[PDB]
RNA sequence: GAGUGGCGCGGACGCUACGCCGCGACGAGUAGGAGGGCCGCUGCGGUGAGCCUUGAAGCCUAGGGCGCGGGCCCGGGUGGAG
RNA sequence: CGCGUCCCCCGCGAGCGCACGGGGUCGGCGGCGAUGUCGGCUACCCACCCGACCCGUCUUGAAACACGGACCAAGGAGUCUAACACGUGCGCGAGUCGGGGGCUACGAAAGCCGCCGUGGCGCAAUGAAGGUGAAGGCCGGCGCCGCCGGCCGAGGUGGGAUCCCGAGGCCUUCCAGUCCGCCGAGGGCGCACCACCGGCCCGUCUCGCCCGCCGCGCCGGGGAGGUGGAGCACGAGCGCACGUG
RNA sequence: UGAAACCGUUAAGAGGUAAACGGGUGGGGUCCGCGCAGUCCGCCCGGAGGAUUCAACCCGGCGGCGGGUCCGGCCGUGCCGG
């Protein structure tokens, strides 16, 4: 007998990973304890990121992890990725880095251990640094994916630089009418 | 051997879990040799199951 | 390791017996006989088990030895206690406390042992 | 882990002969029921 | 998997999840890409602009092999050779430039997107961009052409 | 490659490195309290005023 | 050694006890002060009205600061402007109550939800009765009963409102932190009027039980509390 | 009838296509018969190269 | 918090962590949408050292109960091979 | 309700007990008891009080003088294939994939090939096209050179989860004090992401000035300022499986 | 094997608002509790019986931990040498 709208009574975020991966599930068990029993905010951020889908924990490039750890105060601090660390082949110099990440690709391992760099795991990060003291938490480019070009205004709206879904691309595949003032119109 | 026993394989008498046997197991030619080998390695109670 | 090969056998084991909103496990060293990370008799390095004796009278206390655990023929040490009710339980309390061998299974082992002795005791 | 213990090798009479093979790293691969 | 589907939870429900006021009738807006310029005009104009009409010249017999020209950039140029060559090229003191045959790697043209690491190199490509060439003069190198 | 190398969180969560950097448990349960009308109930009115 | 250890723990416990007794004494002496403040407040208007009548002039007293608003009508068939103002007052249910302090802004908000509320100027007794019997705090957005003073002290410690007598003083004598003490109090879930209403639909002036009931709101507070 | 933003498709299924569906259950018996005929030939032209 | 100076052999329950526990507010609903089913049907891979001629399926029942419900489990009868 | 000490006026006593005290207990009782009685709600039959129109469907509106339905059992209706999009799980990752081919009972399965990746999709766009095809300042010599060179070099602003430094402080009868752990004034590095301003690439327009040579010409290259692009600005893709459209 | 519709007969009950239905009881049946002198569980006390019976100390075999840091082995998503 009270005027509430129940539209927004439920919250639609993740409390657990969808994955039935046991090793991921033991990391989540390990970091639920640290999120609860420390006044560290690092463990709360890392736990939340352990739940997120592959399209939400993207692959961090090696060159982003070189650049964001060569910055002014990031000296002998641990580079923490919740996703994966993919090798960048266009970079020539790799400094000594201390990396903790879920996945690391075979090329980026052999590359980072070639220098004096050390590669951790999250069970090691807990024993090494429980509160996340002396860490730089990094994310990969989340609007990197092809899918985002097609999003926003409708392609065929004035000032919409949106990629439409065409079968193939040529001269006769969606180039004619609303793309040139020669043929009818243009926005 | 916690995972193997949870499958229901009756292996509480196998001396080792890997049970890496000799290489002259492959030279055998009778089912009397094959059962007698499983008796001596104490894997027989899985065949009885 | 314990937590690893729990996440494999917690739902998909031979011993698991689900019916009537109740979940037991018919494991040879489970005591309290239920699906748990504690009482599971196969997972851990250290395991205590209480059985009725080979004959009628007595109990058998089973201690899983530290050393060789992929070695199932020599993994378990069995001892028998055919004494009075108090001196049977006192031996079990002295095997579990004074070796610091699963002190959380002390009280559960004494309750199980007492139930085995009360079972093999005649009806009027 | 990186513990590769020393697995024994049994005779045809079911007794541990002195011959030993080191447990290959295949058995330490991450066990994935999924 | 027929168990995980929506059909199995419409058993009991009358319309099977297609409405009561407007039914599930057969083809109530025509078949396929019909009504393009008439009653599906807004969908085509809004999400598929430039669909109708003619643009450009018709090339009757077109063979795709004559217009075959796979590109590489200066970014990934040193990856067609070993890391051994790059290391030993700096380790050598004579000033000898290692030779990168681009057509052996399966690229004809070299484009100039990339920063180049500072040592001399020869590039035996079939084509070259202007900025691509300039950057290899900038690093102190050659541009040999291939027929 | 393993996603976590050491899968013994039995050992890990009681190891001195982790146990050092924790906050104390809040293990006391606080059930609801029955509201006693302190205008009728003298002592509760004394507990407040 | 441990003789030292338990001696230190015993000292720290005794320190915590004497800190409790010191705070408790402050609650007693503030309640004794507020009693003295209320009696001299009460005497003054009788004095000022007497000395006015002795001269032969009039004493117009202060137009009251505090209002008590009761929602009398329900959720069904209600205008959107009347909806927004009713949920800005937090009267989201029939027979809910809140205190609102009178200014220029709040009176012009009251008169546009007029047929849905029965409001007036409360008594010291009514303010005592409501906050002691129906007193619930909005602690962690959870409606928790004010059984102790360590709820009010832990929530409203910053504004120097450390007990129930402080809360009742800041409500009654419309002080500085009325906003943070009124918004602390969860809206008062009153009963149905025992003895019935006169008529819900119409104004108080024309027989009914809606609109401004100046000093007569205290009678409605007794029957619903 | 088009719903929203989505690719504009032209499926080539306007003819009687169900009559001319060619299914590959032959494949592992086709591979066996080829390997058979291959070894048969390789034995036939006995000391000559198997490739020809 | 930590250092250097001025007799009796004892102690309930717990923690399927996908578990267990605590506090507060809420609960109409057609078309429609999602979740959870230890709701049910028929077949395949595993598994229950399952059940069964000392009586399987099936069927009948003023018998005994469980579950919010889908349904289900026991008793008695018939039946004869799963 | 101690004085031994800090002002303007005149830090640990000891017990025992009662309880309007973080939700009910009795250290109170009394009957009746083997074929005639005790319990058994649900379930068979019946009675009485209150309520109570017959389902399905289309409809603004159905109990309808709207249509379908006499009764019962068995059958009986969103499926499979191709395509696309988005979410989701898994594997590898600037890659990825043998699907066609070949090799050596279950099994027409599984295993393997790499000088079987042809090839597909991806890592480059834009133009109808011929085509072209993705960052720079400064410091000298030639208040200037087309350049000879030399050093360093993938932008800026604002907001930004975390991280970093630390003015001071966290006790037991004090005073210094050393080591770890902890709080915090204020101040910095700034992830992803968003908004804005720069810039680079292709098309096309306006204005103008210099450079090159086995081929001096209706040859080729270059600059500044707007402007059109499904672009670049240190990659996210591919394959498999599931879900909805 | 022998379902339901529908029918015959036997038993029980009922019957003027067509029947049937939900809620609340009361009345009678049908079987059930294999009902009908009524709970077991600790320790102690109070009497009475029995048994070859504790604590300690020898001899043996097995197990746990830590031997803070003994002696010898094997492993290393460890590293430095030849």
């Amino acid at each position: 007998g009270v005027d509430i709208l129940h539209n927004k009574d439920r919250k639609v975020w993740r409390k657990e990973p969808k994955s039935q991966d046991m090793y991921l599930r033991l990391l989540v068990k390990l970091y639920r304890f640290l999120a609860r029993h420390t006044n560290s905010t690092f463990n709360q951020v890392v736990l939340k990121r352990l739940f997120m889908s592959r399209t939400k924990r993207p692959p961090l490039s090696l060159s982003r992890v070189i650049r964001k750890m060569k910055l002014p105060d990031r000296e002998n601090k641990t580079a923490v990725v919740v996703g994966t660390i993919t090798d960048d082949v266009r970079v020539q110099e790799v400094p000594k880095l201390k990396v903790c990440a879920l996945r690391v690709t075979s090329r980026a391992h052999s590359r980072i251990l070639k220098a004096e760099g050390k590669i951790l795991t999250f069970h090691q990060l807990a024993l090494d640094s429980p509160k996340g003291r002396g860490t730089v938490l990094l994310s990969g480019p989340r609007k990197g994916r092809e899918v985002y070009q097609h999003f926003g205004k409708a392609p065929g709206t004035p000032h919409s630089h949106t990629k439409p879904y065409v079968r193939s691309k040529g001269r006769k595949f969606e180039r004619a009418r609303g793309r040139r003032a020669s043929w009818g119109y243009k926005n | 051997p916690a995972l193997v026993m949870s499958k229901g394989h009756r292996i509480e008498e196998v001396p080792e879990l890997p049970l890496v046997v000799e290489d002259k197991v492959e030279g055998y030619k009778k089912t009397k040799e094959a059962v007698l080998l499983l008796k001596k390695l104490k894997a027989w109670n899985d065949i009885k199951k | 390791s314990a937590h690893l090969q729990w996440m494999v056998v917690r739902n998909c084991s031979s011993f698991l017996i689900k019916r009537n909103k109740q979940t037991y496990s018919t494991e040879p060293n489970n005591l309290k006989a239920r699906n748990s990370f504690r009482y599971n008799g196969l997972i851990h390095r250290k395991t205590v088990g209480v059985e009725p004796a080979a004959d009628g009278k007595g109990v058998v206390v089973v201690m899983k030895r530290r050393s060789g655990q992929r070695k199932p023929a020599t993994s378990y040490v069995r001892t028998t206690i055919n004494k009075n009710a108090r001196a049977t339980l006192s031996s079990i309390r002295h095997m579990i406390r004074k070796n610091k061998y699963h002190p959380d299974l002390r009280m559960a082992a004494i309750r199980r042992a007492s139930a085995i002795l009360r079972s093999q005791k005649p009806v009027m | 882990a990186c513990a590769r213990p020393l697995i024994s090798v049994y005779s045809e009479k079911g007794e541990s002969s002195g011959k030993n093979v080191t447990l290959p790293a295949v058995f330490k691969a991450p066990i994935r029921p999924d | 998997p027929s168990r995980l589907r929506k059909t199995r939870k419409l058993r009991g429900h009358v319309s099977h999840g297609h409405g009561r006021i407007g039914k599930h009738r057969k083809h109530p807006g025509g078949r396929g890409n019909a009504g393009g310029m008439h009653h599906h005009r807004i969908n085509f104009d809004k999400y598929h602009p430039g669909y109708f009409g003619k643009v450009g010249m018709r090339h009757y017999h077109l063979k795709r092999n004559q217009s075959f020209c796979p590109t590489v950039n200066l970014d990934k140029l040193w990856t067609l050779v070993s890391e051994q060559t790059r290391v030993n090229a700096a380790k050598n003191k004579t000033g000898a430039a290692p030779i990168i045959d681009v057509v052996r790697s399966g690229y004809y043209k070299v484009l100039g997107k990339g920063k180049l690491p500072k040592q001399p190199v020869i590039v035996k490509a079939k084509f070259f961009s202007r900025r691509a060439e300039e950057k290899i003069k900038g690093v102190g190198g050659a541009c040999v052409l291939v027929a | 490659m393993h996603k976590m190398l050491n899968t013994d969180l039995s050992r890990i969560l009681k190891s001195p490195e982790i146990q050092r950097a924790l906050r104390a448990p809040r293990k006391k349960i606080h059930r609801r309290v029955l509201k006693k009308n302190p205008l009728k109930n003298l002592r509760i009115m004394l507990k407040l005023n | 050694n441990f003789a030292e250890l338990k001696i230190k723990r015993l000292r720290k416990k005794f320190a915590q006890k004497m800190l409790r007794k010191a705070r408790r004494k402050l609650i007693y002496e503030k309640a004794k002060h507020y009693h003295k403040e209320y009696r001299q407040m009460y005497r003054t208007e009788i004095r000022m009205a007497r000395m006015a009548r002795k001269a032969g002039n009039f004493y117009v007293p202060a137009e009251p600061k505090l209002a008590f608003v009761i929602r009398i009508r329900g959720i069904n068939g209600v205008s959107p402007k009347v909806r927004k103002v009713l949920q800005l007052l937090r009267l989201r249910q029939i027979f809910n109550g809140t205190f609102v302090k009178l200014n220029k802004a709040s009176i012009n908000m009251l008169r546009i939800v007029e047929p849905y509320i029965a409001w007036g100027y409360p008594n010291l007794k009514s303010v005592n009765e409501l906050i002691y019997k129906r007193g619930y705090g909005k602690i962690n957005k959870k409606r928790i009963a004010l059984t102790d003073n360590t709820l009010i002290a832990r929530s409203l410690g910053k504004y120097n409102i450390i007990c129930m007598e402080d809360l009742i003083h800041e409500i009654y004598t419309v002080g500085k932190h009325f906003k943070e003490a009124n918004n602390f109090l969860w809206p008062f879930k009153l009963s149905s009027p025992r003895g019935g209403m006169k008529k819900k639909t119409t104004h108080f002036v024309e027989g009914g039980d809606a609109g401004n009931r100046e000093d007569q709101i205290n009678r409605l507070i007794r029957r619903m509390n | 009838a088009p719903s929203r933003n989505g690719m504009i498709l032209k499926p080539h299924f306007h003819k009687d296509w169900q009559r001319r569906v060619a299914t590959w259950f032959n494949q592992p018996a086709r591979k066996i018969r080829r390997r058979k005929a291959r070894q048969a030939r390789a034995r036939r032209i006995a000391p000559r190269p198997a490739a020809g």
